[PDB]
RNA sequence: GACCUCAAAUCAGGUAGGACUACCCGCUGAACUUAAGCAUAUCAAUAAGCGGAGGAAAAGAAACCAACAGGGAUUGCCUCAGUAGCGGCGAGUGAAGCGGCAAAAGCUCAAAUUUGAAAUCUGGCGUCUUUGGCGUCCGAGUUGUAAUUUGAAGAAGGUAUCUUUGGGCCCGGCUCUUGUCUAUGUUCCUUGGAACAGGACGUCACAGAGGGUGAGAAUCCCGUGCGAUGAGAUGACCCGGGUCUGUGUAAAGUUCCUUCGACGAGUCGAGUUGUUUGGGAAUGCAGCUCUAAGUGGGUGGUAAAUUCCAUCUAAAGCUAAAUAUUGGCGAGAGACCGAUAGCGAACAAGUACAGUGAUGGAAAGAUGAAAAGAACUUUGAAAAGAGAGUGAAAAAGUACGUGAAAUUGUUGAAAGGGAAGGGCUUGAGAUCAGACUUGGUACCGGGCCAG
RNA sequence: GCCUAGACCGAGGACUGCGGUUUUUACCUAGGAUGUUGGCAUAAUGAUCUUAAGUCGCCCGUCUUGAAACACGGACCAAGGAGUCUAACGUCUAUGCGAGUGUUUGGGUGUAAAACCCGUACGCGUAAUGAAAGUGAACGAAGGUGGGGGCCCAUUAGGGUGCACCAUCGACCGAUCCUGAUGUGUUCGGAUGGAUUUGAGUAAGAGCAUAGCUGUUGGGACCCGAAAGAUGGUGAACUAUGCCUG
RNA sequence: GGCGAAAGACUAAUCGAACCAUCUAGUAGCUGGUUCCUGCCGAAGUUUCCCUCAGGAUAGCAGAAGCUCGUAUCAGUUUUAU
RNA sequence: UGCUGUAAAGCUGGGUCGAACGGCCUCUAGUGCAGAUCUUGGUGGUAGUAGCAAAUAUUCAAAUGAGAACUUUGAAGACUGAAGUGGGGAAAGGUUCCAUGUCAACAGCAGUUGGACAUGGGUUAGUCGAUCCUAAGAGAUGGGGAAGCUCCGUUUCAACGUGC
RNA sequence: AAACUUUCAACAACGGAUCUCUUGGUUCUCGCAUCGAUGAAGAACGCAGCGAAAUGCGAUACGUAAUAUGAAUUGCAGAUAUUCGUGAAUCAUCGAAUCUUUGAACGCACAUUGCGCCCUCUGGUAUUCCGGAGGGCAUGCCUGUUUGAGCGUCGU
């Protein structure tokens, strides 16, 4: 708010003994404003309690390594079909994830042709999901430049941009990203894992250079992919393994019988 | 965020957690470190002894750069050897060919003597050295070379 | 006012501090505009480099002796040794510093070497030079092409040579000699004059 | 999506520019599409409506009405077609205001300036 | 007849004042407040008051920093550092050097004999190719206007042959301003007063930003995106080519040798007084007293004398950029507010109104797509009513979107011996609900209340 | 031991148990209610609202030892209305990395305040102590003793190894007191050995960064409230006093 | 500051120091208020110091987070001995 | 109209209405009122109540009008009683003046009347004033202070005639 | 038993909450440098066919010229106003003008629509008196011109 809002009056308290509350009051006469209360957060036309300031903290620092961790985790989530379906993408008619498409798609220049490719590789149902999800926003946000809302579509990741970016700008819901600059806002929108990602072959073959492997250092200086604290995540197989079952006592009843 | 604060939980309770008798008032006890010698002496003498008074001598226009002398102990000294040739140096080093360790170029002012060296000759370059640090360096067959 | 076991703080907020708050909301905007200014300035004078060549100097202060950095300009002696007049050096992308002096040999040699490298890579165009040769060159980054390089610390292998006096004793004696120098040479006189 | 930094997506700015549009700006704002017949005749898609043009109404309660424009009432953002009237209970009649975006031009009123405009747009006169 | 000093003119030609406030350069200068009292201190070298600028200002090419192997005009950021220090050593307060980075740019006079030539300049008049050129005449000026030099040097004599070259214009480029031009459904069905809604079938898409249009419109309109093609203006102080004069025994640079090498005074500095500073036997500033020197002078953060060392070169001057910006002009935005909110003001708001005056200072947004703003008849003095009429709606009638509560009228039902209201329980009256199940195929079987 | 009159309840939901009777791999009263009959489903039944009756029931909020108070605020209704943000911090927790850690001053890049990338310094940590000049952390398996989870060897017990943590006797580094070797710018040096002394130290690092609640200090500082103090302006149309003209 | 045949009178309904705007949201150990539900735990008016006595700091009483362990030796109590 | 939850609350039937809105996972805050002699706005009881009582005083008839205690005309009864309830002005107001129309609001009853409302009309100077003179006083100018806004001086330390 | 009072429901009031919106505000960022004696900012009074405001303008008065553009304006009225065009409307653009009385505000004065003087032209038989039109007369300071003052002072 403005620093002087509610403070542009010369009001003073009447003090006590005039049978009114002790809040400051506008002086003078001849207008209905005369005698009215001023300055207080409870007063009409006063200043608000603790007026908002610009030096509130707006941006937040995150450790760069942890941010890279989250990026890697979101990339891994995009290859899990259950996560992609839970995230809401219409990937029921795609044979396998990751979906990798040939590099000829990096040179498509017209929107019609790019939509043809999306239909062919079975990603257009998710675009149709975006088209039919358009709604007027609920509440005063529509007064503030955020008039419509819709779902997010697929993310197309390329190694070379020979027209693919411009060919896809006008398609509702579709996002494009260079394989060199991938971020969490595109990978886990709303903090929800499992973005539908369409890799070109060049980008898919560049991933191992970008993030590194056992055989290849990351191009990120001094960076290595994170290790898990557990090596086999299927704990049921671990528990029901021959090593474990050889040292467990026989199990009791699932529910104890009522004895008394 | 405001939704997780206790201000939200105090809504509907008269005193906002500040008590009916005591009544959160403006500055009972004074502002800042007021009364450190009078009614806050029981805090300062207990938790901050030494607070009041003068000790030692003044130093006008103190330049902290005169006193720059980062310390490195002997137990850490081999970290300065190149990491790719450390294993080789530990085996091949002799009185006629020993590793040189330029501690000042690595940003250190004095070599201190905590810890134990590998039983391998070294040549240690330093601005300053402690008596025991040099004695331990000479005992594994090494030497300290003063640089400026 | 003073309460439970906590560090005593020094928060200097007793003036009208809120009248003097500078929030750098324009950090990204100034980055972008500073970048656009560099672009326009470089395009104005291409293929001439934007940066003048700078000398290499030792940093002062026993804390920063070990380091070497870029200086303000080459000395008059450094330019004299390469055969370049100070008023001419400014017209060919070489900085000049009439204030810096060359008391030693090492920095002088390093900068004379830098100047010779720059002169070897320099091409001065004239009215005979055609547009096709001017178009042949790309605007070179001078501070990247002639970087300031830290001399490498001594490493590798060398013979061990143990003096009989320890380094520690050498340092103690040097301190003692410095400390008592004044009074010992006062004693030397007053004993001598009494002879 | 817009890219130019000279272009604004502010709803308030757009509405203010529209409702404070001058008469000259309102002239272009009040454009009407040509019928497919005149579109294939003159090779132009839309033109600013003019007084002596002929239109077909293609939207609203008067869809199918044809007539000649009597006035371009720019202050009201509307055109008044010849015989499109509303009859009051007192027997007087008032014209029915129609927006140019809801009609198709059937015959153009031509002079040197309209012809020059058509030629500038890639048309033929 | 000069000169010096001093006047006058409606003399010829100029110039200054005042305004604006966000930032800028100074002067002047509080108290509230904190110290749990209070006077030094703090607030604060702040508010108020005064003088003076610009697009930035100021500062600026060391009388600097340092003490190192030394850096090298100024400014800003990060750091130094809540540190050295100051402080009823309490409350509090508080810089600098180094280091990384943004931006970088350098210079001008005075002090010198042109002395074989005042080589300089304002003005008048005439003239031209006019931000000026040429010619001429007064005047200024020797009590010093030009050329030549500025300490990094530099000068006068030689030197070695070297190395270099000014100006007048045309067209382009760049820069700015500006004109013109642009894809694809208004196809069918349903609802509706209106299709911009839903369904079907499509199209364009480097355009699915935004707005308009009778409801949520990429495809109806304006735009959006993409480019294309013209007109003008400006630039010693931006560069890319071309044109004619180069008055070049000239101007300049480089190297070597010899002799020299002018360098700012009531100032520096010292005392003292007041103020200020982190600056502590005194950080800067100012008043008064004293008042220099020439390897001199200043600084080197503890006063003094003695001896060294280091480092600059004051008392004269100019200068872009990086920096600031609640003002002015032009734009784009937001996890902001949504008519008691947000500026005081969304409206004929600094308005209406008050006060002698300085000043003080409101309330108040929305019929409908369209006025189609109710013709006509009738009762009434009229305002109005009743019919009628328009509209999707009058449960929209300019007392106009929705239309809560307090409060009030009428209608229905009920209760009522100096309050009323509440809990618990049941009756009475009213309302609500449920198993003959999603029942199964005359039978089977189930639901509820009870013995 | 036996007979006999009433009341309230029926939790659970295949089996599994303990017992009993035995006439039986059976049955029971023994690890919690079943059998049967009538009525009703146009309803006997249950809930709510209004009202009557019985019984109990002072007006809330607040300061207070004590309020229904002859203590204060409150006629009524709507809308507004009070622990916030920031700088720097303590504890705890989550997360990344770890003797390191922190990309974001800046540079690169961009689909352009985003996301993505880069590194020199710098901060904090990795060493302390002393006013300071200064000096600067292993006798030993980084020590001895008593406990100590877990692990190992047995075979209740017992034997071993024992991290974290705890009690205790030592050792190491700095400050203080003493001692005072070879030596010497003969006044310095400080070998060596001691001391109911002292430190925010050592003795196989634990930190740095982001975020969250709570707590702290400076800020208008939870909201409203003085009597005052200061700076710069405006008034002698009322009134006080002089003067001038009526 | 004025002005006062003097009442601290008068100085625009304002006078034991006018009015106006600003510093200023001046400070208050003092009075008033402080906005949803349920669940679990649950006080103190006492000690020491304070120009302290209507206020603070300090200890106590209270909550929260736990951590190391798992019957070790503990208790607002008795007995026996002293 | 019911249903769910111990509760904060959530859902639903009927009516009114007219353009946007909600569940779930998270983020964030100017996030929840009965009180503050709280703020602004709105509304009661009181209550058709207090009251509309100073300045001697009104009455008959006609006209007008829908309507007359209150307007107009006539008759009368009264009063101010020339130190006026008469006739003019200064200060102050600013069209209130006049004619015509006119009654929603105002004239604390009423209203056909009005200083109200609406539309027009109206203020004529050589001789009346202002204008000019000086009064107490105010105040430019050569100047002297003051950092300065400005203060001081007016017989003013001055080469002072827009002379006749 | 009514009236009266109280409670609820319906409808009607009173009032303007709620909901939906928004040519406004507020904050952030990006870019630019341009007030005035060549009379500014501000003030007063005027100006339209029918206007009180607001908006615009200055006796050339909701505007004149010019450039561009191309058929309106509109509440009503109305061209001696216009349409294949020197042409409707247009604060579209804007480089030429107009710009009352004032204001730093400049002949003097100003609580006055008060009072001079100079020049050119012009009316009343007029160098003088009375009238009209146009153009002038402030202060501080700079450079220069011209006319001067002082036994300050040189020479003859
Ligand atoms: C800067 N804002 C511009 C605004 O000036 C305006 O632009 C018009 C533009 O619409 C006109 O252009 C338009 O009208 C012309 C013609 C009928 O006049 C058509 O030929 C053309 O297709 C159409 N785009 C152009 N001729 C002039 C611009 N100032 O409208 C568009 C805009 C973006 O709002
Ligand atoms: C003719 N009388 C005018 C009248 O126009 C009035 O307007 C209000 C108008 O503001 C109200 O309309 C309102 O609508 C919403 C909502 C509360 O209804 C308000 O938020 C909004 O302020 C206002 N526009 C409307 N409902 C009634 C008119 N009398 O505004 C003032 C007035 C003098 O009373
Ligand atoms: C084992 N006991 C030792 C005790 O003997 C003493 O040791 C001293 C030591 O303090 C002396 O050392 C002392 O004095 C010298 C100075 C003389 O140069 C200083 O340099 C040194 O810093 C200082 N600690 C050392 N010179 C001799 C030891 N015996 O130090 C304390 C102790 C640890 O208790
Ligand atoms: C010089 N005499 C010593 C005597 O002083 C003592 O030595 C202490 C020793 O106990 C201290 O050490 C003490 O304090 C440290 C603490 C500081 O961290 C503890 O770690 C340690 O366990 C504890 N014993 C040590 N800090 C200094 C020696 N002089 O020990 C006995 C002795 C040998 O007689
Ligand atoms: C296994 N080796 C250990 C080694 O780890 C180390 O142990 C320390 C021990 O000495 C410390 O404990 C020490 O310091 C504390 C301290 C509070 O002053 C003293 O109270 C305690 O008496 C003293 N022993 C303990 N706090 C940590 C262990 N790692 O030092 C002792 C040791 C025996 O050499
Ligand atoms: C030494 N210098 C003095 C200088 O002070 C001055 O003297 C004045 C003198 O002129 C004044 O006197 C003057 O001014 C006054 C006026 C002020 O009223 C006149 O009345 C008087 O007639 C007139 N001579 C005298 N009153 C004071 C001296 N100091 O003028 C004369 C002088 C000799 O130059
Ligand atoms: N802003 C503060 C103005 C007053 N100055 C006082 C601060 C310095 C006081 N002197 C400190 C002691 C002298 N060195």
């Amino acid at each position: 708010v403005a620093e002087n809002a509610g403070h542009q009056t010369s009001a003073e308290s009447w003090g006590t003994g005039r049978a009114v509350a002790r809040i400051p009051r506008v002086g003078g006469g001849g207008t209905h404003r005369s005698g009215q209360a001023a300055f207080g957060n409870m007063c009409r036309g006063g200043r608000m309690f603790a007026p908002t300031k610009t030096w509130r903290r707006w941006n937040v620092k995150v450790n760069h390594n942890e941010k890279r961790y989250a990026t890697a985790s979101a990339i891994a989530a995009s290859a899990v079909t259950s996560l992609v379906l839970a995230r809401g993408h219409r990937v029921e008619q795609v044979k396998e994830l990751p979906l990798v498409v040939s590099n000829e798609f990096e040179s498509v220049t017209k929107t019609k042709d790019a939509v043809a490719v999306l239909k062919a590789v079975g990603a257009h149902k998710d675009v149709v999901k975006v088209i039919k999800s358009k709604k007027l926003r609920a509440g005063k946000g529509k007064l503030r430049g955020r008039r419509f809302t819709q779902r997010r579509g697929p993310l197309v990741v390329y190694a070379q941009d020979n027209g693919i970016v411009k060919a896809l700008r006008n398609v509702p819901g579709v996002e494009t990203a260079s394989v060199k600059h991938l971020g969490l806002l595109q990978l886990a929108p709303g903090a929800h894992l499992g973005r539908f990602i369409i890799w070109t072959q060049g980008a898919f073959e560049s991933l191992d250079s970008v993030y590194g492997s056992d055989s290849t250092k990351s191009i990120k200086s001094g960076y290595t992919l994170p290790s898990n604290i557990i090596s086999n995540t299927d704990v049921t197989r671990l528990i029901n393994s021959a090593e474990v079952q050889a040292v467990v006592r026989p199990a009791g009843e699932k529910t104890q019988k009522k004895s008394h | 965020p405001t939704r997780l604060t206790k201000t939200r939980k105090h809504r509907g309770n008269v005193s906002a957690g500040k008590g009916r008798i005591g009544k959160h008032r403006k500055h009972p006890g004074g502002r800042g470190k007021a009364g450190g010698q009078h009614h806050h002496r029981t805090n300062l003498d207990k938790y901050h002894p030494g607070y009041f008074g003068k000790v030692g001598m003044r130093y006008f226009h103190k330049q902290q750069n005169h006193f720059w002398r980062p310390e490195i102990n002997l137990d850490k000294l081999w970290t300065l050897v190149d990491s790719e040739k450390k294993d080789e140096y530990l085996s091949k080093s002799s009185a006629s060919a020993a590793p040189v360790i330029d501690t000042l170029a690595h940003g250190y002012g004095k070599v201190l003597g905590k810890g134990r060296l590998p039983e391998v000759p070294v040549i240690v370059k330093a601005r300053f050295v402690s008596k025991l640090a040099e004695e331990k360096i000479r005992a594994v067959g090494g030497v300290v070379e003063l640089v400026a | 006012a003073i309460s439970k076991n906590l560090p005593l703080l020094n928060n200097h907020f007793r003036k009208h501090w809120q009248e003097r708050v500078r929030v750098h909301f324009d950090q990204a905007g100034k980055k972008a505009s500073r970048r656009q200014s560099r672009l326009r300035k470089a395009a104005k004078i291409a293929p001439r480099p934007i940066d003048a060549l700078r000398p290499v100097v030792r940093a002062p202060t026993v804390k920063y002796n070990r380091k070497v950095r870029a200086g303000r300009g080459f000395t008059l002696a450094e330019l004299k040794a390469v055969g370049i007049a100070p008023k001419y050096a400014r017209t060919i992308g070489i900085s000049v510093d009439h204030r810096r002096q060359n008391k030693s040999q090492e920095t002088f040699d390093a900068n004379v070497a830098r100047l010779q490298e720059y002169k070897s890579k320099l091409v001065i165009f004239d009215k005979k030079t055609k547009a096709s040769e001017v178009a042949s060159f790309e605007q070179v980054d001078v501070s990247a092409t002639f970087p300031v390089e830290q001399p490498a610390p001594e490493s590798g292998l060398r013979a061990v040579e143990v003096p009989e006096q320890t380094a520690y004793r050498t340092l103690r004696l040097a301190r003692n000699e410095k400390k008592y120098k004044g009074i010992r040479e006062k004693r030397a006189k007053e004993k001598a004059e009494a002879e | 999506a817009k890219i130019s930094q000279d272009v604004s997506s502010s709803r308030s700015k757009a509405r203010k520019a529209y409702f404070t549009a001058s008469s000259v700006e309102r002239r272009v704002l009040l454009s009407a599409p040509l019928s497919k017949e005149l579109r294939q005749q003159y090779n132009v898609k839309s033109l600013p409506i003019r007084q002596n043009d002929e239109v077909l109404v293609v939207r609203g309660s008067k869809k199918g009405s044809e007539g000649k424009v009597n006035s371009v009432y720019r202050l009201k953002f509307a055109i008044q077609v010849d015989k499109l009237q509303k009859e009051k209970s007192n027997g007087a009649s008032v014209p029915i205001n129609i927006h140019p975006s809801k009609v198709v031009i059937t015959k153009l009123h031509l002079d040197k300036d309209r012809k020059a405009l058509i030629q500038r747009k890639g048309g033929k006169a």
